[PDB]
RNA sequence: AGUUUAAUGUUUAAAUAUUUAACUAGUGAUGGCACAGUUGUUCUAUAUGUACCUAUAAAAAAUAGUAAAAUUAUUUUAAU
RNA sequence: AAUCUAAAUAAAUAAUAAAUUAAAAUAAAAAUUUUAAAAAAAAAAAAUUAAAAUAGGGCAAGUCCUACUCUCCUUU
């Protein structure tokens, strides 16, 4: 009647209209807001995803962008795909807003500095006529073996419009996971920018020595003490990457020769 | 050496002493395949 | 005490599920259904199966 | 000479044993691979009854074209232990002569078999044995002369009622 | 973990430290400081030096199977084998040091 | 269950056979009693179950098959040792 | 529970549409015309051609 | 920041743990070895002396018909 | 507001005479009612079944343990 029907404050549900009533509460009903930790099952709310705490929530929504603006796609599953997109449309609307407020509040979010340094250049030149809906949100089919969890492949949007993942092939992922990204053999003759590709062999250094492949025929022990079906023991690990694979790339370095 | 024999008892060998002498001039042992 | 058993044990084939499986509740069932049939039939059926007669004619 | 009694003509026949037997394991087993049948049991399928074969009632009457299909779809256990026979028995049948096409699942029954048994440690000084439980699979790929492989090639049915009238 | 399917790999090894690849032999050379010594800083103490510690079971390789040879602690894990030269060295006191008559 | 609007006659060997798993029948001073009358043919011919293959997954073959099929989550312990010392004979 | 169940008992458990929906239904699949396995809709591979048209 | 309370836990992560209140100043005391069962020890509560002090361990056939639980073989042939 | 899904996987516990009856109403007869009879007609909660453990009684035979003018040894 004259007071709303349902006094000051009660949770709807899942699936259920805004139903706009006179009252002194606060409801976005709207999510136009970039890189912002409002995840709920409201309207104006992201899909909040598990976690243990909206902190570890937060810290997911890290890593997750992290990776994907490192490596233009993410395997990302379930109910973090629709929280991720909205992430990816965010970062977007925070590299194509270009002021030193926005670099930072994305600086403030992401885990490493070169991230923030690549966004902004690449998304700008990748994304200047696309004004909406950049990341892609293609479900992989088989369900994950670790639980029915669902798989989506977010991937942005226009690549053959970007400079670091002009040609790139995504259809498997990297042999070693230090090794850089099998491309497109129509587009083999391209080459990238330095700081980009001169700071990932920078990363992907310490994988290639033998104290990580210490660290590796180690962990298989731990797996095995915790045990963990299918674990090769640490006698049969050879290493990852070795001298034979050394000749090639040092070699593959002719353009600093 | 401790094992078990396909039988199955504990056929533990007899104990020994590793002792690493230290030579002055390197020994060596060539072997031709 | 002697339940019958080998009188019974093999006429559990037309009792129901849990009583064919099992055996000390095949019996309990059937050496109840049976000990009140032969007490239905010598004190009871008649006086209602010869009313059916009876009604008939 | 042992002899096991047959009879000829309406009497008994005191004929050896040793060489009746062998008649019989030649008979019985080809009157059984002459058959448009095969069977293949796979054992130790590490997975409880009540649970893998309930999971096996939806195959029981199957193609092997659908049932290698259901299976590799749902992600559960049952129907992936399964899978691993419809491309291990197909793959022997094969050798049989049998059809690769037009091959049933006949029987796919479960078998309870070896159970382990774990101790398990409950709280306040009480234990209770888990018995981590394995079971044993029946499969028989019948043939079926007739069988019309459905094409499965057009989205499940998306061809109608999504696309508009003409 | 950009796997599609977790597991003991596609654990995306490092997600941070992105620093890699310390030459410690040869940045030891630089403080002058005994470089067998400065390896032994970077992993757990009770790798290098006598000090009581908690071993993997794997790690501690198995006897001679009739798949794998004996795979021994050392052969497979050699910069762990602990240094007692640097053990004495360092931490314990020297019959020398106290040594009155 | 199953039934597809047709009386399938039920679950075939499924439902009521999970209920009271049928005692194993022992053999006293390990004769078998009819032993000296069934002929010598190999059992998997005299009730039926004759089969091509007996695939085994209990076997140091399909190890690899076996740790195809168990769910990840189904993590298995003492890989490496024994809470048992086996060197006690 | 201060009774066992006969089968009649746990029989009645596979009749409602909880049990049938949740075990007792196949599923409605085709063939992926790039990757010729099976497939159900909606979902995709994680392939190219898989991924910008949608078998 | 490990201890007079309270919540949780209630075959529990625990045959006493999580969180928490209270308390906390020991030159006089978790602690060298020493006291042992008709008995040690006791700032004494019939408390404890190896996870119910009814000590454990060991050896008996104690008693239990004096309302405990049982006591194994159908088709019968004299009653209360 | 927060954290504590379903499903997929692994698979234990108390309890268990049976159930196709269980409901519901009424009378009962020794009892609280439960029966008998008549007459009807998936998930949460704890009203009933034993939702409880175990305390609370009092009686019987048995043993225990403590106490003092009246019983009695081994007694220092
Ligand atoms: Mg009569
Ligand atoms: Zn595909």
């Amino acid at each position: 009647g004259r007071p709303p029907p349902v006094m000051g404050h009660a949770k709807r549900m899942r699936f259920a209209g805004v139903d706009d009533n006179p009252s002194v509460t606060h409801k976005p009903w709207d999510t136009s807001e970039p890189l912002m930790a409002d995840y709920g099952w409201e309207r104006g709310k992201l899909p909040k995803f598990r976690a243990r705490s909206p902190f570890h929530r937060q810290q997911i929504a890290r890593r997750m962008v992290t990776e994907l603006i490192r490596k233009d796609y993410v395997i990302v599953g379930g109910a973090r795909a629709p929280a991720l997109r909205i992430l990816a449309d965010h970062v977007v609307e925070l590299a194509k807003a270009g002021d030193t407020d926005s670099r930072q509040q994305l600086a403030y979010f992401l885990h490493d500095p070169l991230m923030v340094d690549k966004a902004f250049d690449e998304y700008p030149r990748r994304f200047r006529d696309m004004n909406a809906k950049y990341a892609m949100m293609t479900r992989l089919k088989g369900r994950r073996r670790s639980d029915n969890v669902a798989m989506y492949f977010v991937e942005y949007k226009n690549r053959d419009m970007s400079d670091n993942h002009k040609g790139e092939d995504y259809t498997a992922g990297p042999e070693r996971f230090f090794l850089p990204p099998r491309i497109i053999e129509t587009e083999k003759g391209i080459q990238r920018p330095p700081h980009m590709q001169m700071a990932f062999d920078r990363w992907a250094s310490k994988f290639k020595t033998e104290e990580f492949h210490h660290w590796w025929r180690l962990r298989h022990a731990k797996l095995r003490y915790w045990g963990v079906r299918n674990v090769p023991h640490p006698s049969d690990v050879d290493p990852l990457w070795t001298e034979k694979e050394e000749e090639e790339w040092h070699n593959e370095m002719l353009a600093n020769t | 050496r401790r094992f078990k024999n396909e039988v199955g008892e504990i056929k533990s060998l007899p104990d020994y002493k590793v002792a690493v002498v230290e030579l002055d001039s390197p020994v060596s042992i060539v072997f031709k395949q | 005490y002697y339940r019958a058993t080998a009188e019974l044990d093999r006429l559990r084939g037309m009792l129901r599920g849990r009583a064919r499986l099992e055996r000390k509740v095949g019996l309990k069932r059937i050496t109840f259904l049976m000990r009140t049939q032969t007490r239905y039939r010598v004190e009871q059926k008649a006086h209602w199966e010869r009313a059916i007669v009876r009604k008939n004619v | 000479d042992r002899w096991a009694l047959v009879e000829e003509d309406g009497v008994m026949y005191q004929v050896n044993w040793k060489m009746y037997c062998e008649r019989l394991e030649t008979e019985l087993q080809k009157a059984q691979d002459q058959l448009p049948q095969y069977s293949f049991m796979m054992k130790a399928v590490p997975s409880a009854w009540k649970k893998l074969d309930i999971e096996l009632s939806v195959l029981r009457g199957l193609s092997v074209r659908e049932a290698m299909a259901q299976c590799k779809l749902s992600p559960r256990k049952g129907h992936m232990a399964v899978f691993r026979a419809l491309e291990v028995a197909q793959q022997g049948a094969e050798g049989k002569g049998l059809d690769k096409e037009h091959l049933r699942i006949a029987y796919i029954t479960c078998m309870p078999g070896p159970t382990d048994k774990q101790v398990d440690i409950r709280s306040r000084g009480y234990y209770a044995w888990k018995t981590k439980k394995s079971s044993h699979l029946l499969l028989t790929l019948a043939e079926d002369p007739e069988m019309v492989l459905p094409d499965r090639t057009a989205i499940p049915y998306a061809s109608l009622m999504t696309m508009k009238r003409a | 973990y950009n796997s599609f399917e977790r597991g003991w790999k596609d654990k995306t090894v490092h997600p941070l430290d992105r620093r890699g690849r310390f030459n410690l032999d040869e940045a030891a050379a630089e403080l002058q400081l005994d470089e067998a010594y400065v390896a032994s800083l970077y992993k757990p103490l009770h790798y290098t030096y006598s000090m009581k510690g908690q071993r993997y079971p794997a790690e501690q390789g198995r006897t001679s199977r009739p798949g794998s040879l004996a795979a021994s602690r050392d052969r497979m894990f050699p910069l762990y084998r602990r240094n007692y030269k640097l053990n004495r060295e360092l931490r314990v006191l020297d019959h020398r040091r106290i040594s009155t008559d | 269950f199953t039934y597809t609007q047709a009386q399938m006659y039920a679950r075939y060997r499924t439902r009521s056979r999970f209920y009271k798993r049928p005692e194993k029948m022992l053999k006293a001073y390990n004769v078998s009693p009819n032993l000296l009358r069934l002929p010598k043919v190999k059992p998997g011919l005299l009730k039926g179950i004759y089969t091509d293959e007996k695939i085994d997954l209990r076997d140091r073959e399909r190890l690899e098959l076996v740790e195809s099929i168990r769910h990840p989550k189904e993590r298995d312990f003492y890989q490496d040792h024994t809470y048992h010392n086996q060197w006690i004979a | 529970p201060k009774r066992k169940k006969n089968p009649m008992q746990l029989r009645r458990k596979t009749y409602g549409l909880h049990f049938k929906e949740r075990y007792l239904k196949l599923e409605e699949w085709y063939f992926c015309p790039l990757c010729a396995e099976p497939k159900k809709q909606g979902e995709w591979c994680r392939r190219e051609d898989c991924r910008q048209i949608k078998p």
